[PDB]
């Protein structure tokens, strides 16, 4: 039940092992070990068969070989209802008692969810089967009292340790499109007329390694970027993308919501394979992916949505609706002061937070005919509760990076409040 | 006595736990002797074709009615039957003594009640193959054993019996 | 070569585990076990077949299907040719020395008798494939002298455990009679015409826990009460009988002998089913067998047949032969003094036995609306050697009852010794 | 970084080593949960069957280029594919405490590299089936455990890595 | 020598005990070799289609003769074959040493004698496949070994041999 | 690359075991076993395929099938590609440290060479697969740096014991001959004509242990003896010669040299068969085979090959080139002194040897009615520099002992100088 900071998408969530049936429905037998004996329960796979419980929402489309699928683009899973792996249970009883050695059948909880604006719309659980749990305990009394004890209620328990391990997977109903040569530090994708009936990923990778701002020519629609989760260190060409068809994607940067004008300031590393998902672009004049390498400390803001803030020549509250980062991630804001420039001309602005607490830094962007750079103006180490003002420069540019320190609600409300 | 629950009236079905020993099958499976610190195992697979149910059905209570009811609130017995599962004991003979040790299945005990008046009416029986459990004994030539060892005359658990129930409906 | 105290009929006697032929006819092998090594000799049963052994007095009748059958009705066996139990051995020998490990397969040895008239005229042997037997030992010297030594005889030996355990059988040609209704307090039941061609069983349970006078309307013939092993705490209807087609059945008292006239007294239980072995009634007379629930010290008598003294107006003598009970277990006369009622009037009587010896009890039997009732006269502790005489009132009733001490023979001689 | 390679010009074959685990696939075989002084057991069999090879080409290295490159100075991967070898690994479950381990394939990494001026221009990868590995951990329903125990996101070996090459001819 | 009986004259079966190698077939199976305290184990199964009888037939007693009087009074081996039988070898080699185990097959030697004046005229044999043996010794490239450790001339026991006999008839 | 002691013929040679071929080419694998933990790598057979190893210098004679067929003729080896023989692996890690578990596949290296006079002229090796080799120490870091290593060579290292065991086989293109009876104190054996077309065995047993003269009538050609190894103690005919067919031959004593005029004198033992090697007699002439026990301590000579010296009637050096026995073994020569006997007319001679040394023992050879007798005449430790010069009685016949001590080359020359 708690904020789940990442896009919208389909994810499947390693929810832990060692779940199992309540009532004993998974309870494969219990032995009565008398002292100073051995006993044993065995998984020899003598028959390779398991039997997978499955649960979804939507049987049409998140049908059980449709979240198998899903299980495969994200851990790679390949038997589903077979083993040949082994497990066995040996305990000793000592001499002086009796032990009692139960031993069940467990399984994996997978869950595939359809992730829609801070929404779960669909819903389905695949419990991989597993290698067992045993409980061993002083054998009871054969004499002990039998309590009328009423049946449980039909479910599940998770008897192995906490785990909880999201991985993202690319959306299989939206096309896959490839940049074949590494980008140097500039390069411009026209994006194929395909983007007016959906969504798609382009899929690349950076020939040098550094900081880079990606983004449409308008700043719209907002981009999202991924990492193709283990695509670093394996086949390589200098020349070349080299495909591993790795659907499992892990979320950088970037945002749904349709008016957040932006671009992305990320950290690409050249061993890796990126994908950006462009949005569906419902018109007819072709749109534009702009890459560009950046020298510099613009790289403060490494892996963030800059949102550039517009209707700001007014006075009073400025709120700004966002999908918050994860704690410890970023967010960043680009202002230009409105009116013209003339160092002295300034307005006192105060920023601040709504929803989830963090730690602001205010940097003054400027140009150089060597890149960007920034300056920082000062830093705030609590911004739901922040008043003190601070006067920029009319006409200047300015980027306020937040580093969320706690997600208490899905979306990240940032106020540039203008005093004068 | 062994009729008196404390349920309101109806047709229950009972877990009366796992830890079953069957009267008098005993040593069908044999025995196993070894001496002098040897160690001795004895184990098994209740391969589906071997380890097979036992039913004792009553007029309101036909075997058919006895599985269904029992594999939909606990252990479905029916599939777990199609994948063989082993288990094994073993101890080691004293020094200079015989030891002796023999094995024979366990099950669990499901029980169909037709409960009336804070007791049972009528009472199905259904044993489920489980694992298995072994007895051993130091002995020689010159021993006289307690014949119980070898014998069981009444059904029993040799764990802690239990009464797991849930109501019947329709 | 002991006494057999049991009804005629079949039984049979497991006659206990680790039997294997001479001459190392069932040797698996013998493994050297070099010092601080460790040695193993298995049966993984990779193949399920095993081989019985079988030996018969009479293959027409008692062969080896037939005796597999009983072995079924008495111990519930099911596979005699199969195993899918494995067994296996594992030694480790000390550093100083080496070690001999020898293994053998084994049998339980179930023995089949048609026991008649304390003798038995027909006779099978049936040996169930058991888990084995391993011998360790220090190593011999390779260089130990040989001997010449002449193989043993033919046969078998018993390597287990001290095991002699008796289980009697529904014989298999008697026909099998079911009381459906739990059996009230009082209850008739009359006997099919088939007795007239061989004796049959009659399957029963009582509605209440309990005492039980059982027996034909005129004391004859001599009834035989069996329990049904194994059928308490099973499948139960309260206005019904349920059946488990156990034929296994443990005898508890009742007499084979012809002119036995008498009846039973036993403890039922309404958890358990009984068998009453009714002889063959050669005669065109329906005959029936009465049920009654005797309240009262009459319990005292409890699991006993009460034989019925006859041609005690005589002076002298007055031996009775019949089945002795076992060891610890009872066995009682009723006796009606010669001459008329009048308390004064008594006759002197001197209790004895002559083939196994017993304790004694003198009850004198009276008659309540509560039912009946006994009083403890005296009591001996040596019958075998009594002396002491007794007067008893003429026309009253007593019943003596014996609890074995000692079987000596087959049949238990009592002698009502009259000296006036 | 890791193209700088001290060869001369060509193309060579690579003894990457035996012990690596591939990414994300670390928990595919399932888990084994056990407590107080109890033995766990896992093990397994890479029959040709399951244990399949994993094939990263290029253009100048498709996957028989780099198999028949590869099974000519190094096992003969598919020759040993038909006969079954086995693995197991058991650990004992502290006092009163529960054991946790999990099973993952191990592989041999091989590569195909082709180097111009000390560096790594093109590079095919091949991993061979080889064995497993298993992780433990102790725990309680209280414990937050490190996610990275669970999760691999890049492959890596978990011995130390080689580099064992010989340069193709023709 | 060896044909001095204390034997009436005539023709008997006689168990030369088990515990039989034969003749240079020493290392036939091969051998294990393991280091610095790790255990190594051997082991097999003399399923009927492997182990076969060793016959060696003279002209008074033909492979028939051999057999069925050897069945007739000794372990019926014929049967016996049909049912596999395992053994297994185990032993844990030294601390900061190498050690090598080879294992070969044991027998039970039986034989077919003629007898006359107390001195074996004729003398037929059989080796029925028993089970197993191993040797082992600790080593380094630098030791030389005895070469009667890989060798056996002349078939021995390796138990204390034995006479166990019964004159035939007809 | 030492010298082998063996006359021509073919030897199988079991080089050892732990053979395995370089660049891990047989790991199965390696574990990593964490402290606290066991690992195990097994081989269960689960298929009894085995890939056995080939290599000859000669594939049309030298074939696979042929070596395996010498194999079985030496070992006795009865499965070359298929196993049912396990081997396992077992370590646990200590509670400070990791274990690294790596285990290969091995073959047992047995060579197949053509012996010729010194000369190996034909050679196949075969690897027969053995059971693993595993080797443990500590884990090692994950972090250690990768050092670029080159490919080792193609080809075997040797990782078991050292090992080298000889066995020589009968040589399949050669005929086998036998005297069915066992010989008794004297016998001529007529060599068949066959013989004309190439060299033959002569299978055979002495009736009475002891030892015997053996040689053509003519002293030529010489004669090679051979014990069937294993052929003791196995089926037995006092009256008949049991024949095993047993392949396996040990090499006792005799030369290929042709003229190498001689006789034979070894020690037999009933128990055991014997054969002897009879050259192609290119004549059609037939040739003899003279038997003969010999009483007396002409045994001294037990198992050596005596060459009859020629051309002594002359003066200085007298070279004959033979065979050298090994190292420990014999090889004798007879010398009958030039000129006519008269106890005083005698003649000065000095033994020496030229290529190997050894230890020298002359006898003067005498008859009697009772047999042949040697009387020591002088002994000598050194002969290789001996310079010490003895006087023989012409027209007498002196027999000189070498037992080898110093193994240098394949000949041994025997130098009978002749001072006067
Ligand atoms: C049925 C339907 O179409 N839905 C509309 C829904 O879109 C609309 O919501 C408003 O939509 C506008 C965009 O057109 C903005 O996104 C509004 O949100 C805010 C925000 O929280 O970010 C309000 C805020 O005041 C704005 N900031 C400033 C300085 O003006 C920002 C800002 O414009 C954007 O973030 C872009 O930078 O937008 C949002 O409430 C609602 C009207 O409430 O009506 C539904 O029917
Ligand atoms: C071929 C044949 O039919 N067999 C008879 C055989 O029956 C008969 O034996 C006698 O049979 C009578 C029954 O008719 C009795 O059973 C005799 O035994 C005794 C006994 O020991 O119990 C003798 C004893 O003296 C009797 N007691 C008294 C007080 O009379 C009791 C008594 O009658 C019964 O126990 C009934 O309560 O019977 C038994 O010897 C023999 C004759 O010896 O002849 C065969 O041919
Ligand atoms: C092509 C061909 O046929 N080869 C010949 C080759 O045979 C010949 O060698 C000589 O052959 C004679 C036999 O005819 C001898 O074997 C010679 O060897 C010696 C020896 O070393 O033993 C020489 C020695 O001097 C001889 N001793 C005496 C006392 O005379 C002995 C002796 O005769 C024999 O040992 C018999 O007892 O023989 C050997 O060199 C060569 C000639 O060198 O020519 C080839 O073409």
């Amino acid at each position: 039940q708690t904020i789940l900071p990442y896009p919208n998408g389909l994810y499947v969530i390693n929810k832990g092992d060692g779940y199992m049936r309540t009532n004993d429905k998974d309870l494969i037998g219990t032995l009565l070990i008398e002292s100073s004996t051995s006993g044993s329960i065995i998984q020899p796979r003598l028959r390779n068969t398991t039997r997978p419980l499955f649960n979804t929402s939507n049987p049409t489309i998140f049908s059980q070989e449709y979240t198998e699928a899903r299980l495969n683009d994200a851990f790679n899973i390949q038997l589903f209802n077979t083993s040949t792996t082994l497990f066995k249970f040996v305990e000793e009883a000592p001499t002086n008692k009796n032990i009692s050695m139960k031993v069940y059948n467990t399984y994996e909880k997978y869950e595939l969810i359809n992730y829609q604006n801070g929404n779960i719309d669909d819903k389905a659980e695949y419990y991989l089967p597993s290698l067992g749990k045993c409980e061993v305990s002083d054998a009871p009394s054969p004499q002990a009292p039998v309590v009328e004890t009423p049946v449980d209620q039909d479910g599940f328990i998770q008897t192995g340790p906490n785990e909880n391990i999201i991985v993202g997977v690319i959306n299989p109903s939206e096309n896959i499109e490839e940049i074949s040569t590494p980008i140097p530090d500039d390069y411009t994708y026209n994006i194929p007329t395909s983007i007016q009936n959906n969504a798609c990923y382009v899929l690349f990778k950076v020939n040098t390694t550094g900081v880079y701002k990606i983004t449409t020519k308008n700043n719209l629609p907002p981009l999202i970027i991924y990492e193709a989760i283990g695509s670093s260190n394996r086949n390589m060409n200098s020349n070349n993308l080299s495909n591993d068809n790795i659907k499992a994607i892990k979320y950088i940067t970037g945002l749904n919501r349709s008016d957040a004008k932006s671009y992305l300031i990320v950290s690409l590393f050249k061993d890796k394979n990126y994908y950006i998902r462009i949005p569906q672009i419902s018109s007819s004049t072709t749109s534009q992916l702009i890459f560009k390498r950046e020298l510099g400390n613009i790289s403060d803001l490494a892996d963030s949505t800059v949102n550039i803030l517009d209707n700001l020549n007014t006075s009073g509250t400025h709120y700004y609706t966002r999908q918050s980062p994860d704690v410890g991630n970023y967010i960043s804001y680009q202002l230009t002061i409105p009116g013209d420039f003339n160092n002295i001309a300034s307005s006192i602005f105060s920023f601040r937070t709504r929803n989830n607490q963090g730690i602001g830094t205010l940097y003054r962007l400027t140009e150089s005919i060597n890149g960007y750079n920034l300056i920082t103006i000062n830093n705030y180490s609590d911004l739901l509760n922040n008043v003190e003002p601070i006067s920029l420069l009319n006409g200047a540019t300015y980027i306020f990076r937040v580093k969320v320190t706690e997600l208490n609600n899905y979306n990240i409300i940032f106020d540039a409040y203008r005093n004068s | 006595s062994i009729n008196n629950v404390n349920l309101a009236d109806g047709n229950y079905v009972v877990n009366r736990g796992d830890g079953w020993i069957l009267s008098r099958q005993n040593q069908n499976l044999g025995g196993n002797i070894s001496n002098n610190g040897c160690t001795a195992i004895v184990g098994d697979l209740r391969i589906r074709e071997t380890a097979t149910p036992y039913y004792y059905p009553t007029a309101s209570f036909n075997e058919e009615y006895i599985k269904n009811n029992v594999q939909n609130v606990f252990a479905n017995f029916t599939e777990a039957s199609e994948i063989p599962i082993g288990f094994e004991f073993s101890k080691t003979a004293p020094s200079n003594k015989s030891l002796y040790m023999y094995l024979q299945y366990t099950y669990i005990r499901y029980e169909i009640i037709k409960v009336l008046q804070n007791t049972v009416t009528e009472r199905a029986v259904l044993y489920v193959p489980s694992l298995g459990y072994v007895k051993s004994i130091e002995f020689n030539s010159e021993e006289q054993i307690d014949k119980n060892f070898y014998f069981t005359s009444q059904d029993k658990c040799i764990l802690n019996e239990k009464f797991i129930y849930k109501k019947i409906d329709d």
